[PDB]
């Protein structure tokens, strides 16, 4: 979440607690739909399967 | 600047807020120049001590 934060690009990651002893993470751009996302990973698969 | 890049400025600015930052670099170097026996303590002492 900081490291997506601090690049103050337009996209911003929130954690929200789920219930209790659970979260998530939470991402947005600005509004528009020119600024829809296309995300993807480099260097670990495991977390590309999770996450792109 | 404030508008679109904070991070950016926060981080310059004061980073950590430890050692990083330009404003936590004053304070320990005005802190430097203000502590007892520093160099306005002994330019003072030594007029004082000359006056005698």
């Amino acid at each position: 979440r900081d490291a997506i934060n601090d690049a103050d690009s337009g996209i911003a990651a929130s954690i929200v607690k789920v219930k209790e002893n659970e979260f998530q993470l939470v991402l947005t751009a600005n509004s528009g739909t020119d600024n829809t996302m296309k995300i993807t990973v480099e260097g670990d698969t495991k977390l590309n399967d999770l996450l792109a | 600047v404030l508008k679109d890049n904070t991070a950016a400025a926060r981080e310059l600015l004061v980073g950590d807020g430890k050692e990083t930052g330009i404003t936590t670099k004053i304070a320990t170097e005005v802190k430097s120049y203000l502590a007892d026996d520093g160099i306005i303590d002994n330019a003072q002492d030594n007029v004082n001590a000359t006056l005698k």
